[PDB]
């Protein structure tokens, strides 16, 4: 299931920022889970699709953005990513 | 440029300009991400409209049309979720 989400997210381009925060929230929630014995954090970090999603997230391209004034994601997204990385 | 070489060979220049169009709309190009001078882009494209493309090679026209169609389709389908008026 985790592999399916990561590959479809990495493959899919133009993922909205609101969807980006939803995704980040869900990733924190899923990382809190264990699997049934290598850790899930090691599995999620190991594959390069995490690189691709983070590159998309942090590049903030927004190719449909008629209002590309401030690429800032807002304090909510920053706090979500900070807690995620802390986890 | 056009008025000086139109007498000899506009076709090769047409092929160059289409190459520029293809590279500016290719993967990770400027046009998709929206950066670059918008006014310059509209002026170049409108000037391009007036050119004659009689003996342009089929391969480069096919390449540019596929590239622009893919880019614009991905732009329209994945359009923005808000729109602000003045």
């Amino acid at each position: 299931s985790i592999t399916s989400f990561l590959t479809v997210l990495a493959w899919y381009p133009n993922t909205l920022l609101r969807t980006w925060c939803l995704v980040l929230h869900s990733l924190t929630l899923m990382t809190n889970m264990q699997l049934n014995q290598e850790s899930t954090a090691h599995l999620l970090v190991s594959d390069p699709n995490l690189i691709h999603v983070l590159v998309k997230f942090l590049s903030g391209t927004s190719p449909h953005g008629t209002n590309q004034h401030s690429p800032q994601v807002g304090p909510t997204a920053t706090q979500a990513m900070q807690e995620f990385l802390t986890r | 440029l056009q008025v000086h070489l139109s007498s000899t060979c506009p076709q090769i220049f047409s092929e160059f300009l289409l190459k520029l169009i293809h590279i500016l709309s290719t993967e990770r190009g400027a046009f998709q991400t929206g950066q670059g001078p918008l006014d310059a882009q509209v002026k170049l494209l409108e000037f391009t409209l007036e050119q004659n493309f009689e003996v342009v090679s089929v391969s480069t026209i096919s390449a540019v049309i596929e590239s622009v169609t893919f880019l614009v389709h991905h732009y329209i389908t994945c359009s923005d979720k808000v729109m602000s008026r003045s």
